[PDB]
């Protein structure tokens, strides 16, 4: 017998299923509903079940629009939590929380087969042994951050510095340099920001390559939560069955700890210290532990960082930061200058950058490179006011090389054709080191330096200068 | 704040205004000493104003519900006067603040749950019930003063905030100005009233207040930059900004006629004519080298150049 | 004369440049100690409400 | 039908209404409206949007059968209502004939449109330096005073020529206040192409708590038949208050600061509902302008992080530079417009780029560099000049073009001999000197929208130098 | 202040909700009800006088506390001790910038108002 | 001994019936998972679910396992991960382990102790020539993060293969990756052979958090009560302290200071006092613990940094601008302490050697004002430099206070600062072709040879 409704607080609604057949935790249960007269109103809301409380009665709080619920209407039976489709037929499309596509490309049939979302974690004796370093084509992250298969990365920068097409270019090195597929997951992000990312992605001919899914900020807390689980499905699904490299972005942590502390104050639960939830190391963790790399493949994640008042002691950032294995940063006043992309080269950190990890030789190129840049770094300032001529030798050295490696950071991308026309470019990872090698030693002092700017390879730069 | 000087300058306005206003006036009091309320009866009974004036008492030796209502019935009066009699009214209420305070206590045992600092949850709804109701009509006109007592010194409380969106001009004191010996403690920055329109004052009071108020702005950060820069490390040009404020912020103290007690002076008057006047001839320089201790509790500019005399 | 207002100008580039230093620290801390009050003050408030909602 | 058991600050719970549905309106033997927000499992929680003093224990409450509906219509223009659909003004009725549910879903992302098309409320620094278009959301936040009041009158009156339909709101604010605005709108005909929405204190909470539902339920007609809307707000975060005394009263759980978690779900529901439509449903367009109170300034508050996550900019009053005298007091450092750099016309594009090489300098350099007196010198006297052309008088709207001609007399270097306290009657003799020069420039500028010949628009400028006294 | 502490104490075994801290909101009520006991009866009525002199003590020497404030509104006046001004040798320690009283000189020998009514 | 389940709120469960269940017995449910009794009401039973609590339904039948709290122990768990509720984690088959020990047990006490004198070979320079450590002693791991706390575990456990200490490696609240490849790296330098790894990661509910220390002990002191030496550590108290947090709010207790309850000193102590040196009545053992505590902003005066230190006796305060400084790991020869006399260390390095402190924690604090001082200046550089180490190199002891003796004595005063590192990978190079018995007379009478001859073989390499 499905279930009926006695109790209705807002987001949140009370189930009763008669005779003690009550459904599991995280279920999914569905009404139907359709005015018989004027004196009702339709409604299609889904419940997840949260907690249970005796008496044949569920706790559950809604995934939509609430209003409109009736005593006595009834709600039917799932017997999974939600589920999303998975297969070829994600690919180029943009879904909801739920499950059914948000552009007015038609629906997708009965027969594909349809995945979970609350899974165990992978275990023990299935995770990879060795630091298998992803290679991106980006001639700064190649150097100052590799980047771990299985790990996480940060992303911090100023107000609207090429935020959008940084992640637009990884899909596309992916699909070229590799051969994978990427899911994008707006966590409670906005209405209009993502039609400016749809067109966006559709003038570069990316999206064929990338799903897709969003969860609006109209939509109640209960489903703005569960849109990065709900993407990890498709992310993972790809890496089980098929193999290969997947990426993962995910766009704000901040609200994903946000929505935990809205629903767990509709919950009951008594406020936590600084008033999030109990279990906040716990919620937290199931979605960073599911983000791994086995023997087959990985899932590695690209997230977007905010800080409620620049308090990094506050609990979220606290739990979050221990979690990430490599974090870069993107300065304005670099970008000011034309510098695409404007990665701050000193705020960048990651752990990989080891000897054990990297070698001995690329180890010293990257190191040396932090090492040399913070004398420009510092002089700066007295440069600002007084003329380079009048200084020391080692002063004209360090602003004679430090120019050049300022602008060595630049490179052309794929996406960059529908405004500036260029063909693209890929920086080799192995090449990499012999090019910062040979300019940290002086080989291309000689070369303007304002000519190494966009562009991927050494050798290129050899040829337009 | 607690003991800033509310009081005395509340009864020096009912002291200047009511003697020569004709408009009916009643004084009600909420939240203040007994000992003041018993004093100012025997005051009207020799002041003459006892003909024209009622009052309404109960004070602190009351639980909350006689506090609370004795705001109300001040107004009930004056409601009655207005309504039909038609003649000008003035409305003196002292420490409503007492009001909302009460509504707390009860708060707890009437089965509402606490809020915020602890207020009880109907503010708002309690406190508009009263706010809207002291009005002037087309019918007649209402002049109306009230206290407000600040909970801790501190603006940023649900109270203050919500009593700050009734008011058409208010006057803020500060407990550090009370400490400085410059009475009254009024603060020029966040003093502000709807009058201050060209079309209200005129052009000759707006470009002078205007410029008193930037400068003690500008002060403002320049004093506390001196506090560990020095003294001669700054510029003369920004030393002057200092030697100047300084009079202007002495000249605003005024020697009273309600604080003769306190003071054992009997005051001095001006008119607000002389106030504009006075304060362009300090911006004029024409006072660059009278010492800045002759300013203290002076009224007319014209006082000065005797104290400076009498030293 | 020359030699010694020269030294002047020397010192008082020391001095600011020995004094600049310690604001950062200060600042600093404060402002950590600002946090942890925030943090106290919520978390005390929320207490305090949860108490008097667990009462009534 | 059923009976009232509790009653008490509006708030009244009642046994029986066995079919009332969430939202569902319910009325009294007296003759007020109430809302039904809580359904228990034997008691209904309603919300008497009137004077409750009448009412007693065992009065009946009827079932209305129906949701909230606000009657709609173009002769509203003019009219004061209250959030519900009441005449306050009198003059009859409210000469309606089709009402709206206040529950209209926002608009999908498949329904919109870029937006490029701006739009002005005639001050310098807003208009320019922080963009709004025509599809945009914009925050101000800030605590009493600072002038936020006069950002809206600004916005209403400049919409002259221009047409958008507009609607005022002010929330739980003093009726004289309302009055006093009102009054000096109709001195330059406002009342032609606005609507007001009052809920004064003594009106009771909810009615708080629905006016900026009506808000935007009386201006998305006009974009759904096609037509451009404008909706301002004198004060939102006061919902919150409303919000939390009927929650606390409903005994629905606390939160951070008592204020419940749904905030985010409550002012969302309203705040998507502006979009710049697509040609499948119709080509309108809708803007707000949401307030926000403030405590000295404490931006990392609840409610202030809370409200500017959603929105797509942030315009922040700062009253420590209230008294510097720019006025209204906004600040290029806290105020940024990710939708800005496209809702322009190209004759802003070309120049704003100098202007913030001046100004972002300045504001961060001012406050130390003054006091050390060839180049640095001259970015500091520069940026003077700047700060002080920005600043503009009580109430004199200007035309697009205009901004954009001063704009381009300081930037381009031809405005720094004038010094710096006659600054202000320079920027207003110019405005009356370009009109007994000519007017092409002026009509090329409102045709085409892009900036004339530099080779003739220079020469206005260089007769003008020649006889300014 | 150790009797208002007996009086949370003893409040909060009661089932009685707490307020702004662990001290009740009546506190202020008590007060009103042991304060204000003190009058100057005039002459109708006996002439006597009771005076008082309370004493109350704070975390921190932190003025500006619940329990200080409180008090403060219904007393007549204030001495402030300051603690920092003991060790230097100011001996009571009485902050004269900070005391207030209400009074003044209503009740003062003659003498002291030609001399130091002002000081 | 039949009853039914009736709320299974957030991994908290309430039961009906079970009319002689006993406070802290193991209790399993019908959809097999092991959960335990805490609160006893007048017609209720509270039970805290211990693995994943998704399965369990409204009506489920629960069952008396009949016995406290008990783990399984012995020689069986040697060479395997295990589960802190006994099971395996990479397979191999089930364990044939026998005895078990009840983890809640009360802790020996007066006349069941003795005084320390005995080292723990650490290996790591800077540590047991500054704040040594000895058997039964138990001595705080706190600091910030990302700075290198868990190297220090892992040398320290691997140098133990000569002194045959049976030994414990506890994981909470950890990230997979590194787990494994810690345990990879054990693997692969042989210490799972007689080391015991349990771990309870982040994607695990609360209470296995909350309980995994206990096991971790319980499964390490029964080597101790058979009169072996063990060694125990644990990944992080922080991780425990805020499960712990955790379940008392979903308990609904009244929250102390940032929320945290007043059990803390009780919880810890109750695991803390454990260790001990047990008199002739049971046997000479010793075990000593190495907690890790994390710091949220590296300020010490938190809550949680001082209950803490409460109960050990010493602490080691990792800092993170030592970090970035280019040393490692980063120890502070400041605000660090051990309370053991300097007899603990061998008697060589007291009589020489025991000067180290003072003449670091001097330049140390001497630094940020900077002929005598110019002169002591000097000696710091090499002071901190000789101390250095890379990772996986433990130090044999001799060589180790050989070369402090070198340090200690000015025979480096030399040797270029950046050349420091060089001479110490090259000084051992030379003994064993040249000085080869000093070791072995090291080794056997723990004490100092003969003074001439020591200074004798410098010079030859000098
Ligand atoms: N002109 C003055 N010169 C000297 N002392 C003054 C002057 N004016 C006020 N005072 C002192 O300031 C005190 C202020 O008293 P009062 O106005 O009652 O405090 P308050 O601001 O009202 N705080 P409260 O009464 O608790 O609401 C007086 O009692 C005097 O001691
Ligand atoms: N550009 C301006 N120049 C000078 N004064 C201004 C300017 N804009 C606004 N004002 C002042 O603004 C005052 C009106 O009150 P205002 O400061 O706008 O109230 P508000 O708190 O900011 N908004 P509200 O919450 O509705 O009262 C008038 O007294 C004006 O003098
Ligand atoms: N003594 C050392 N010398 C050189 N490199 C070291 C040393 N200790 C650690 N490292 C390197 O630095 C990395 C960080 O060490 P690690 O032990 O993982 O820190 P951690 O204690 O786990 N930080 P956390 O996870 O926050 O507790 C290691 O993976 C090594 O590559
Ligand atoms: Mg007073
Ligand atoms: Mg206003
Ligand atoms: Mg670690």
């Amino acid at each position: 017998t499905r279930g009926r409704v006695i109790q209705v607080m807002g987001p949140v609604v009370d189930v009763k299923f008669e005779n003690g057949h009550l459904p599991a935790i995280y279920n999914a249960l569905k009404i139907q509903h359709k005015a018989r007269n004027e004196n009702e109103v339709d409604i299609d809301l889904t419940l997840e079940v949260a907690l249970h409380l005796g008496d044949d009665t569920v706790r559950t709080i809604a995934m939509a629009s609430t209003d409109g619920l009736i005593r006595g209407m009834e709600v039917i039976d799932t017997g999974a939590p939600i589920s999303v489709p998975v297969g070829e037929v994600t690919l180029g499309r943009v879904f909801n929380v739920l499950g059914e596509p948000i552009d007015l490309e038609g629906d997708i049939p009965a027969d594909a087969r349809r995945d979970p979302i609350h899974r165990p974690a992978p275990k023990f004796e299935e995770l990879a042994t060795e630091v298998e370093i992803l290679e991106t084509g980006i001639k700064v992250v190649d150097l100052l951050a590799p980047y771990i298969k299985g790990g996480k990365i940060g992303l911090f920068g100023g107000a609207g510095v090429g935020k959008t097409v940084l992640i637009q270019e990884l899909i596309h090195n992916i699909a070229q340099e590799h051969g994978g597929i990427s899911v994008f997951a707006g966590v409670g992000e906005r209405t209009r920001e993502g039609n400016d990312l749809y067109h966006e992605m559709k003038d570069s001919g990316v999206i064929s390559k990338t799903a897709m899914v969003f969860g609006q900020m109209n939509e109640p807390p209960g489903a703005r939560m569960r849109v990065a689980l709900t993407g990890l499905t498709m992310a993972e699904y790809f890496r089980d069955e098929q193999g290969q490299d997947v990426l993962l972005f995910i766009d704000n942590i901040f609200r994903f700890t946000q929505a935990g502390s809205e629903v767990s104050a509709l919950l009951g639960r008594m406020p936590s210290a600084v008033g999030y939830q109990p279990t906040l190391a716990t919620e937290m963790g199931q979605l960073q532990e599911r983000i791994t790399s086995t023997a087959k493949g990985s899932i590695t994640s690209i997230q977007a960082i905010y800080v409620p008042a620049d308090d990094y002691t506050d609990p979220a950032p606290a739990t979050t930061f221990s979690h990430l294995d490599a974090t870069t940063n993107l300065e304005r006043k670099l970008a000011e200058m034309g510098i695409y992309p404007a990665v701050d080269p000193l705020a960048s950190t990651s752990r990989a950058l080891a000897p054990e990890i990297v070698g001995e030789e690329h180890y010293q190129v990257a190191r040396k490179v932090q090492q040399t840049l913070q004398r420009y770094k510092e002089l700066q300032d007295i440069i600002a006011i007084l003329g380079m001529d009048e200084l020391s030798d080692e002063d004209k050295l360090v602003v004679h090389r430090a120019r050049r490696i300022q602008f060595f950071l630049s490179q052309n991308f794929h996406v960059a054709e529908q405004f500036t026309g260029q063909p693209g470019s890929y920086v080799p990872v192995k090449e990499t080191v012999r090019g910062f090698k040979e300019i940290l030693e002086g080989k291309y002092d000689h070369l303007p330096e304002d000519a190494f700017r966009l562009v991927g390879r050494i050798e290129e730069v050899v040829e337009k200068a | 704040g607690a003991g800033v000087g509310k009081t005395v300058l509340i009864q020096e306005l009912i002291h200047n205004i009511a003697q020569e206003h004709g408009g009916i006036s009643v004084f009600a009091g909420v939240g203040e000493r007994t000992r003041e309320g018993n004093d100012l009866y025997h005051e009207m009974k020799d002041s003459g104003v006892i003909s024209k004036t009622a009052m309404v008492f109960g004070q602190m030796n009351e639980p909350p519900g006689a506090r609370m209502r004795v705001a109300l019935t001040g107004l009930t009066m004056a409601e009655y006067f207005r309504d039909e009699q038609g003649q000008d009214v003035l409305l003196f209420i002292d420490n409503i603040f007492r009001f909302t305070q009460a509504g707390s206590e009860v708060s707890a045992l009437l089965g509402r749950m606490p809020s915020a600092v602890g207020y009880q949850p109907t503010l708002a709804t309690e406190m508009g019930q009263l706010q809207e109701r002291i009005t002037s009509t087309a019918k007649g006109s209402i002049t109306s003063i009230q206290a407000i007592y600040v909970p801790a010194d501190d603006y940023t409380d649900p109270a203050p905030a919500t009593t700050f969106s009734h008011l058409d001009a208010t006057t803020n004191l500060e407990r550090k100005l009370a400490e400085m010996g410059i009475y009254p403690a009024v603060d020029p920055l966040a003093s502000t009233s709807r009058a201050l329109a060209p079309e209200i004052v005129g052009e000759e009071h707006y470009q002078v207040a205007r410029k008193v108020q930037q400068t003690l702005q500008r002060y403002k950060e320049l004093q506390d930059i001196i506090a560990i820069l020095g003294m001669d490390e700054l510029s003369d040009e920004d030393k002057l900004v200092v030697h100047r404020a300084r009079r202007i912020q002495f000249f605003l103290s005024q020697n009273f006629h309600v604080a003769e007690q306190f003071t054992g002076q009997p005051g001095s008057y001006v008119p607000v004519k002389e106030t504009v006047r006075g304060f362009k001839e300090i911006l004029e320089g024409k006072y660059d080298h009278l010492p800045e201790d002759a300013f203290r509790l002076v009224g007319r500019i014209e006082e000065v150049v005797e104290k400076a005399k009498a030293m | 004369l020359l030699d010694a207002k020269a030294s002047e100008h020397a010192a008082r580039m020391t001095a600011m440049k020995n004094a600049t230093d310690n604001a950062n620290e200060l600042i600093r801390t404060l402002t950590l100690s600002y946090n942890r009050a925030r943090q106290a003050a919520i978390t005390q408030e929320i207490t305090e409400i949860v108490a008097g909602a667990n009462a009534l | 039908v059923g009976t009232v058991i509790q009653v008490g600050d509006g708030i009244a719970r009642a046994h029986g209404l066995d079919n009332v549905m969430s939202g569902e309106l319910v009325e009294f033997a007296n003759g007020v409206m109430g809302m039904a927000l809580n359904l228990e499992e034997n008691n209904v929680g309603i919300v008497i949007l009137g004077p409750y003093t009448g009412i007693k224990e065992g009065d009946e409450v009827r079932r209305t059968g129906r949701i909230m509906e606000v009657p709609v219509g173009e002769a509203l223009i003019g009219r004061v209502v209250n959030p519900l659909g009441q005449p306050v003004d009198g003059l009859g009725p409210v000469e309606t004939t089709e009402t709206r549910p206040i529950e209209s879903r926002a608009p999908g992302v498949m329904d919109r449109r870029s937006v490029h098309e701006p739009l002005q409320t005639g001050i310098k620094a807003i208009d320019a330096l922080v963009p709004i278009g025509r599809g945009q959301r914009e925050l101000i936040i800030g605590d009493r005073q600072t002038g936020k009041t006069s950002v809206a009158i600004d916005t209403i009156i400049n919409q002259k020529d221009q047409n958008m339909i507009s609607i005022y709101v002010a929330i739980g604010q003093k009726e004289s206040t309302v009055r006093t605005v009102v009054e000096t709108l109709r001195k330059h005909g406002a009342l032609d192409y606005t609507i007001v929405v009052t809920a004064s204190a003594s009106q009771p909470a909810p009615l708080l708590f629905l006016a900026p539902y009506a808000g935007v339920a009386m201006g998305e007609y006009f974009m759904y038949k096609g037509k451009h809307v404008l909706v301002v707000y004198d004060d939102l975060s006061k919902q919150a208050a409303a919000y939390r005394e009927l929650s606390l009263l409903l005994r629905r759980p606390p939160g951070r600061e008592a204020y419940p978690g749904d905030i985010f779900y409550l002012h969302s529901r309203l705040l998507e509902r502006a979009a710049k439509l697509s040609d499948a449903k119709g080509g309108g367009s809708l803007t707000a302008l949401p307030f926000v109170e403030t405590q000295a300034g404490d931006i990392s508050a609840y409610i202030p992080t809370n409200v500017i996550s959603i929105t797509d900019g942030q315009i922040f009053l700062q009253s420590d530079l209230f008294f510097s005298g720019v006025r209204p007091a906004i600040n290029a450092g806290l105020s940024v417009s990710r939708v800005g750099g496209a809702a322009q016309i190209k004759a802003m594009k070309k120049v704003a780029g100098t202007l913030r090489l001046d100004l972002a300098a300045y504001r961060e350099l001012e406050a130390f560099a003054q006091f050390g007196s060839k180049a640095t010198q001259a970015k500091l006297a520069r940026g003077a000049r700047t700060v002080e052309v920005l600043k503009q008088d009580l109430h004199q709207p200007i035309p697009v073009e205009k901004q954009v001609l001063i704009i381009y007399a300081l930037t381009r270097g031809f405005l720094d001999d004038i010094p710096v306290e006659d600054v202000r009657r320079f920027e207003k003799e110019f405005y009356l000197f370009l009109d007994q020069n000519g007017q092409h420039l002026l009509e090329h500028i409102r045709t085409t929208k892009d900036l004339p010949n530099e080779d003739d628009l220079n020469k206005a400028i260089e007769a003008f130098k020649k006889t300014f006294v | 202040s150790k009797q208002a502490a007996a009086y949370r104490e003893l409040s909060l075994l009661l089932r009685r909700p707490p307020g702004r801290e662990a001290y009740p909101g009546d506190i202020f009520y008590l007060h009103s009800r042991l304060l204000e006991r003190a009058a100057k009866l005039s002459d109708a009525k006996g002439g006597g006088s009771l005076t008082a002199l309370p004493f109350v003590e704070t975390q921190a020497g932190d003025i500006s506390a619940y329990i200080p404030t409180n008090v403060i509104s219904i007393t007549d006046g204030q001495i402030f001790l300051q603690s920092d001004l003991f060790f230097s040798g100011v001996r009571p320690a009485i902050n004269a910038g900070l005391s207030v009283s209400r009074v003044g000189g209503a009740a003062q020998i003659k003498a002291m108002k030609k001399v130091a009514g002002t000081l």
